[PDB]
């Protein structure tokens, strides 16, 4: 966790919220509590992430610039947490679930699929800087195990072969449907609706008296 | 399919439009 | 009236209401071990290497942050409150790089002593150890940060008593690395406090790196001449030659701290 | 942080020269009361011994470091 | 082996030395490393008790074989870094010999 | 001369000592030696440095050959390490 | 198998002020 | 007994099938009651909990009544506060991201009924960045609602005042935690609080602050609409209420099921979800609560009930009810092995104990899959395990010790064989 400044990746790198972005960090700021500012690092360093996935030092120099806050705190908070990216991010940005509930579910599986079809070991960009490859935690959604994020697709219940048709649709095209490419809605029993297949009681339905 | 497509800045743009609605501050 | 009775093994010590469950034992005159707790810097409960227990509770509870309440006898020296250490000093030691003689801080080691008095006659860590990589913090202070217990004292000293706000905390698990992010030299007067305030070793005087070792200094306490606050101060001479001065508290004047001037 | 030694009172002879030996650098003294420093429990005894003992002595009070009220939930306050 | 030498400085062996006899003031070299400006064996003080050979971490000062080391001066017995450093490398090969028939023991 | 270069000077009282006999200096400094000694380049992020030996080298470090810009030199050794 | 002469090697502990050549 | 009838499952919109938003939700009837309730007294909310006598739905079981009572003490002249942590870092807990996205507005109302009863200016909604479409959802639901006047100043046509906010989490498992959310929300970097200051006293920017688990808040309109008693009824003594269930892994419909709770495990997957894959004898071990509880080997699975206090009986925890199933088809050295793993990348480091020593029983739980440990060193992570698990600041260190302690106390002879099999190939 140190930042030693290089060419591409220090301030330099000029950083400024789009007119457009601004007014987002403004509002922000009003859903905190008034007289507090500082809560709304995460946030908007957050946007900082939108506009740029990069978000390179002079991008939270900015951040803190903007929320007046001591400039290693916005260091701090871009550090402990991991869906900020301090280095450059690949477009696409998959990340694979690899907690025990997805391995048992053969979340390993999936993986050896997806660095073969990008070509690429697992943590890096690929060459095409078109994909970039991560072995993420938990990323809920557990009942659909084999599971792939990219840029909150959540797409999931992938078998193997599943993610190598996704990939291709991203990589020619967009849009590949993201979601559980499964036969099971949300998440829902793959027999059926065991939990309620009747229709749902309506308005007031025997509200208790008092 | 709401859920199915929403734009990067649909959670914040959304909220700034809430804006109007959210109560007066502390 | 704003009077609790709360035991310390059974002394029947009184203390106002509000006062750390680690305040208590000291008015008895029992000392918890402790790291990461400084009187002059906020309570943070980093290392937990002060747990005690309070009688009838199930779980022992952290010294230094318990406000002590009505009639909770402490037992400092329990069968639990030393597993509740001798396994803490499993963990500090654990990660901790063998470098003591190395380590400037020898016999100044708020560590080796706890281990020492408090902790273990072993170590079954057979797995590896981490390494940190040094950087710069300036001239005066020379930060082997591989030494650091995360005990947060720097990141509190260098933003309540000197108003740098510049240490900081980056990154979680066992590679929380508490140095500045990007490298910006700390320059602050009150900058070379932070060397007497670390108990570990990790960021010590460049100057005074290697050129003695505590138990040899004799220990004259003097007055600072640089400034005119006249703060009180050690200085410790070896065979003739001062080798460092170091703060002697004055409640007063300077409350254990000297600036980078005087030292 | 330890304060186990900062618990009994000592008196310590003044400090006096301490010149370079010639031949290999080591520091040489010709005081002989200059290592010895004696450690008396109370003030009261200790005053007793340099007037039994007839050397001049200038006791300093001992200076202990003051209640100071600390608690976690203080600095959580956003006020101050 | 490579010929840096072992002692880094830490100075307990002044520390437990019952005689007094080794003085040690120490700075950083320039490369940065810790290492003894000054090592005195004074051999006249020194009652050859052999904690120094325990005491050291990097073992760096040990007891070396030779007893026959009579001086004409008294002088001569005082020793620097430079003698013993010079002792040290004239007896390296049977120290480092004798070393490792006896670590195991240690 | 010497290692930290002790030069009794041809002014100072003590030089008197060496007259018709010689000093004591070292050949082969140490100074110089590690200097004389490769980097020892590893794979790992972290290396260790026994000092060579086990129990007959040096209280065992594990050193941060993380930056290439710096090649991590053992506190005991002063072997540096090239990553 | 098949006369030292004891000397101090520190340094000048108390470097002394030299006094300035230029006359005034 | 389980077997909850349709009408009294309170998730119905579960799985969708009814509109998520409004119109869905007015069919749904989920805005009934809710002037009334609100009008009735924050008095009659707490005691319609207080008689449901509702555990937290979260990981941490209380009753739910009596944490709400905590800061129901008058103001002091500070906002009082609701936090709803939506974010569910434990594996398993997809139980929260279905009332999120399918049915946003029972949270909604369950946020303004649970505002009165705490007196909460406004709530704040802690959602995990990860789920980014999760997030659109809740806020087209919050926005609906606001329009409608359900929610805001004057909210539901009544005296009182209530404002929901959204809050970006950033892929973090102990921002979950109750002192860390806050944190996490005031800006700073999401580490615990201690526990002597509690979050009912001081809290999200040091005002009165009060969490609850998603589902907890949720609950809330329905147990206040449907009356305690109702609720009260299905629950058993203590426990008490129906609770959603997750079942995932070696399953052969993995599902979550709003089915009652003290349900027999073996009943869960042989009845409703799917019966353990490979058949109900080809189960190595039942993780109920999530990764942070223990696992219950087969020997008891079927005789246990799940309920908060049922597992205790069990030494396991009813946790977030995730119920995570291993057959005997799996390597539960690497199982539990990988959820150290998922701890050591995931604990904040505030702490001693949990931060070497997670990262200590991580270095060991590898070499203990290799087999390359020897026999001894089993019982020393048990001993590292206690450590960790009396002396940590938050929860998380009490959870990374229970699997580790599970593993050493029902698969200890297979570890042995692992320990054994390296030494014999040498
Ligand atoms: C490491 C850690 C992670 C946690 N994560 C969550 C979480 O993701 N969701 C949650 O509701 N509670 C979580 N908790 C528990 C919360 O701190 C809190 O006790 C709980 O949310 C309260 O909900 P309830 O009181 O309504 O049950 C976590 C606790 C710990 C120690
Ligand atoms: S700090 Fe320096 S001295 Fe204290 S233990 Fe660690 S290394 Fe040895
Ligand atoms: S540096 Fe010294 S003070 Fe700052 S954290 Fe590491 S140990 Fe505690
Ligand atoms: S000799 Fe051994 S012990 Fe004495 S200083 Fe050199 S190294 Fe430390
Ligand atoms: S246990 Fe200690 S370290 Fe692990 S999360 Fe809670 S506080 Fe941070
Ligand atoms: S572990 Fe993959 S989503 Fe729960
Ligand atoms: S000393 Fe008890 S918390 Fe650090
Ligand atoms: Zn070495």
């Amino acid at each position: 966790f140190v930042h030693r400044d290089t060419p591409e990746n220090n301030p330099d790198t000029p950083f400024d919220f789009t007119p457009e972005n601004y007014k987002r960090i403004e509002a922000i700021v009003k859903n905190y509590p008034e007289g507090h500012q500082a809560a709304a690092v995460l946030p908007v360093l957050d946007l900082a992430q939108r506009q740029n996935g990069w978000l390179p030092i002079s991008a939270m120099n900015k951040v803190a610039e903007v929320l007046q806050v001591p400039p290693m705190r916005v260091y701090e908070v871009a550090t402990f947490y991991t869906m900020y990216n301090r280095k450059p991010v690949g477009k696409y940005h998959i990340q694979v679930c690899t907690t025990t509930p997805c391995m048992l579910r053969d979340s390993d599986s999936i993986l050896e699929t997806l660095q073969r079809k990008l070509g690429i070991k697992v943590g890096e960009t690929t060459p095409d800087k078109l994909f970039t490859l991560i072995e993420v935690e938990c990323l809920g959604a557990c009942v659909n195990a084999p599971m792939v994020q990219i840029n909150d697709n959540y797409y999931e219940d992938l078998t193997p072969k599943d993610i190598e048709e996704i990939i291709d649709e991203l990589k020619a095209g967009k849009v590949p449907k993201p979601g559980p490419r499964s036969g099971r809605f949300c998440c829902e029993p793959a027999g059926g609706l065991t939990s309620l297949t009747e229709p749902p009681k309506g308005p007031g339905f025997g509200v208790q008296a008092g | 399919l709401q859920h199915h497509d929403y734009n990067t800045y649909t959670f914040l743009d959304l909220n700034l439009d809430l804006s109007k609605f959210r109560l007066p501050q502390p | 009236s704003n009077l609790i009775e709360v035991f310390v093994d059974g002394q029947s010590v009184m203390v106002e209401p509000g006062t750390t469950v680690l305040q208590a034992c000291e008015k008895v005159g029992m000392q918890i071990p402790r790291f990461c707790y400084h009187e002059r810097l906020s309570v943070a409960g980093n290392c937990r290497m002060c747990l005690v227990e309070i009688e009838k509770a199930p779980k022992v509870v952290a010294a230094c942050a318990m406000p002590v309440m009505k009639g909770w006898n402490i037992l400092t020296n329990s069968e639990k409150s030393k597993k509740a250490r001798e396994g803490v000093m499993e963990f500090l030691l654990a990660n901790h790089p063998l470098d003591c003689p190395i380590c400037d801080q020898g016999g100044e080691c708020d560590l080796q002593d706890q281990s020492m008095m408090f902790g273990s006659d072993r170590s079954r860590f057979l797995e590896g150890k981490r390494a940190v990589e040094d950087k710069n913090i300036g001239p005066l202070v020379k930060t082997i940060m591989t030494r650091c217990i995360q005990c947060t004292r720097c990141i509190r000293f260098a933003s309540e008593i000197a108003g740098v706000d510049d240490l900081g905390t980056t990154g979680r698990g066992n590679d929380m690395q508490v140095g500045t992010y990007i490298e910006k030299m700390f320059m602050s007067e009150l900058s070379g406090n932070v060397i007497d305030i670390c108990p570990v070793g990790a960021l010590t005087s460049k100057p005074y790196a290697f050129t003695a070792r505590p138990w040899e200094t004799r220990k004259t306490e003097s007055i600072d001449v640089m400034d005119a606050v006249g703060s009180n101060i050690v200085v410790s001479t070896r065979t003739g030659e001062v080798m460092r001065i170091l703060p002697r508290m004055h409640e007063d004047i300077n409350e254990e701290w000297i600036s980078d001037k005087t030292r | 942080s330890g304060v186990n030694n900062t618990k009994k009172w000592k008196m310590e002879f003044d400090t006096r020269e301490r010149w370079e030996n010639p031949l290999m650098g080591w520091a040489s003294t010709a005081d002989p009361l200059s290592n010895m420093v004696l450690t008396f429990s109370a003030k009261e005894d200790a005053i007793a011994f340099a007037e039994k003992n007839g050397w001049s002595y200038d006791v300093e009070e001992k200076k202990v470091p003051k209640p100071k009220s600390k608690s976690y939930g203080a600095n959580f306050s956003w006020n101050k | 082996p490579s010929g840096e030498e072992r002692c880094i400085a830490c100075k307990l062996c002044e520390a437990i030395c019952p005689a007094q006899a080794i003085t040690i003031e120490a700075e950083p070299r320039a490369d940065g490393s810790r290492r003894t400006t000054r090592y005195d064996i004074d051999m006249t003080k020194c009652i050859y008790c052999g904690f120094c050979q325990e005491a050291c971490p990097v073992d760096a000062i040990v007891e070396g074989p030779n007893f026959e080391f009579s001086t004409e001066t008294h002088e001569e017995l005082l020793y620097n870094k430079e003698k013993l450093l010079n002792n040290g490398d004239k007896w390296e090969a049977e120290i480092a010999a004798n070393i490792q028939a006896d670590y195991l023991y240690r | 001369i010497t290692h930290t270069g002790q030069v009794y000077d041809e002014k100072d009282y003590r030089r008197v000592r060496f007259v018709d006999r010689q000093k004591e200096v070292n050949e082969n400094f140490a100074i110089d030696l590690i200097a004389q000694q490769p980097v020892n380049e590893v794979e790992h992020r972290i290396i260790a440095c026994d000092g060579g030996g086990g129990a007959l080298g040096h209280p065992k470090v594990y050193i941060n050959l993380d930056k290439e810009t710096k090649t991590g030199t053992c506190g005991y050794c002063g072997l540096q390490f090239k990553q | 198998p098949t006369q030292y002469v004891p000397y101090s090697t520190t340094r000048k502990k108390i470097h002394e002020w030299v006094p300035p050549s230029t006359p005034y | 007994f389980g077997s909850l009838k349709d009408e009294d499952r309170i998730f119905t919109n579960l799985y969708g099938r009814h509109d998520w938003r409004l119109k869905g939700a007015l069919r749904r009837g989920d805005w009934y009651k809710t002037k009334e309730i609100l009008l009735k007294g924050p008095d009659w909310i707490l005691g319609e909990m207080k008689t449901s006598g509702l555990r937290g739905r979260g990981g941490a079981g209380f009753p739910t009544g009596l944490k709400w009572s905590f800061m129901n003490k008058p103001s002091d002249g500070r906002p009082k506060y609701l936090v709803v942590n939506a974010d569910e870092g434990e594996p398993g807990t997809c139980k929260d991201r279905e009332i999120m996205r399918h049915d946003p507005h029972k949270l909604v109302e369950g946020c303004l009924v649970g505002g009165r009863a705490m007196g909460a200016r406004a709530a704040y909604i802690y959602i995990r960045g990860e789920f980014y479409n999760e997030a659109s959802n809740l806020q087209v639901a919050i926005r609906e609602a606001y329009e409608a006047g359900l929610i805001g100043k004057n909210a539901c046509g009544s005296d009182y005042d209530f404002d929901v906010f959204v809050v970006r989490g950033a892929g973090a498992y102990i921002c979950g935690e109750e002192t860390a959310l806050i944190e996490s929300i005031e800006g700073k970097q999401g580490k615990p609080r201690l526990k002597p200051p509690f979050p009912a006293d001081v809290g999200v920017f040091g005002c009165p602050t009060t969490v609850a688990n998603v589902e907890t808040v949720a609950v809330s309109p329905t147990i206040c609409r449907r009356g305690g008693t109702w609720f009260a009824g299905f629950g058993r003594e203590r426990n008490s209420g129906t609770k959603l269930f997750n079942i995932s892994g070696h399953v052969n419909h993995p599902c979550t099921v709003e089915e009652e709770m003290s349900v027999p495990l073996k009943e869960l997957i042989e009845k409703h979800a799917g019966g353990v894959t490979g058949g109900w004898d080809n189960l190595l071990a039942v993780i109920p609560g999530g990764s942070s509880t223990p696992l219950i080997p087969k020997s008891v699975c079927e005789t246990v009930l799940m309920d908060f206090d049922a597992l205790v009986q069990a030494q396991t925890g009813l946790g977030t009810a995730a119920v995570i199933v291993m057959d005997r088809s799996t390597d539960i050295v690497k199982a539990i092995a990988r959820l150290i793993e998922f701890y050591k990348h995931e604990s904040c480091g505030q702490c001693t104990p949990c931060r070497e020593g997670v990262d200590w029983m991580n270095k060991v739980m590898a070499r203990f899959v290799k087999g390359d440990a020897r026999p001894a060193e089993i019982d020393s992570l048990w001993e590292i395990s206690k450590q960790i698990e009396g002396h940590t600041i938050c929860a998380l260190g009490d959870g990374a010790a229970w699997p580790v302690q599970g593993l050493i106390r029902h698969f200890r002879p297979e570890l042995e064989d692992r320990m054994q099999r390296f030494a014999q190939q040498h």
